[PDB]
C-alpha cells in the first residue's frame, strides 16, 4: 500500500480536501487503501478532517472502511472525535465496526462522549454502539458523561444503563 | 489550542 506514487498523491490530495483531484487519482487505477509509514489512510484523514464528498468517492471504489492505523484508530474514531455528522453517518451505513477500539480502549461512543456530540452518539447508538464498553480506564460512554458534566449526554445514557 | 482525545493526533495535521 506504498511505493505507490499515485498513493502517495492520494493521500496528500485527501489531507488537503481536493475533491477533484482525489476522484481523478482513483478514475486512474490510485489504490484506494494506500497508507503512510504510521498506517494513516485517504480516508483516516477525510474522515477526521470532514471531507465529505471524499469519503463518499473512496466509499464508491470499496475502500477498507475498517483499516486502522498503527494507534487503532478507524476513520469512525476520527469522524466521531471531530465531529462530523454526515461521515459518521456515511460510514455506519457502509458497514464500519460501530464497537472498534484504538489503543485507549475507546470506541467512536466514548469520543463522541468526551465531545459531547450529540447527534453522532445517538447515530452510534441506532447502529448498535455499546454503552457498556469501558475504555482503558474503566470508564463508559456514561461515565465520560458524568465527569464532564455534560447533563444533554447524560440525560440519553441514562436511559439506557 | 485543541484538546487530544485520541493517539497519534499529531500525525494527522502534519
Amino acid at each position: 500500500h506504498h511505493g505507490s506514487d499515485l498513493g502517495k498523491k492520494l493521500l496528500e490530495a485527501a489531507r488537503a480536501g481536493q475533491d477533484d483531484e482525489v476522484r481523478i487519482l482513483m478514475a486512474n487505477g490510485a489504490d484506494v487503501n494506500a497508507n503512510d509509514v504510521y498506517g494513516i489512510t485517504p480516508l483516516h484523514l477525510a474522515a477526521y478532517m470532514g471531507h465529505l464528498e471524499i469519503v463518499e468517492v473512496l466509499l464508491k471504489y470499496g475502500v477498507d472502511v475498517n483499516a486502522s492505523d498503527q494507534f487503532g484508530n478507524t476513520p469512525l474514531h476520527l469522524a466521531a472525535d471531530d465531529g462530523h455528522l454526515e461521515i459518521v453517518e456515511v460510514l455506519l451505513k457502509h458497514g464500519t465496526d460501530v464497537n472498534a477500539t484504538d489503543t485507549w480502549g475507546s470506541t467512536p461512543l466514548h469520543l463522541a462522549a468526551h465531545r459531547g456530540h450529540l447527534e453522532i452518539v445517538e447515530v452510534l447508538l441506532k447502529y448498535g454502539a455499546d454503552v457498556n464498553a469501558q475504555d482503558k480506564f474503566g470508564k463508559t460512554a456514561f461515565d465520560i458523561s458524568i465527569d464532564n458534566g455534560n447533563e444533554d449526554l447524560a440525560e440519553i445514557l441514562q436511559k439506557l444503563n | 489550542k485543541r484538546i487530544h482525545i485520541g493517539p497519534g493526533r499529531a500525525f494527522y495535521t502534519t
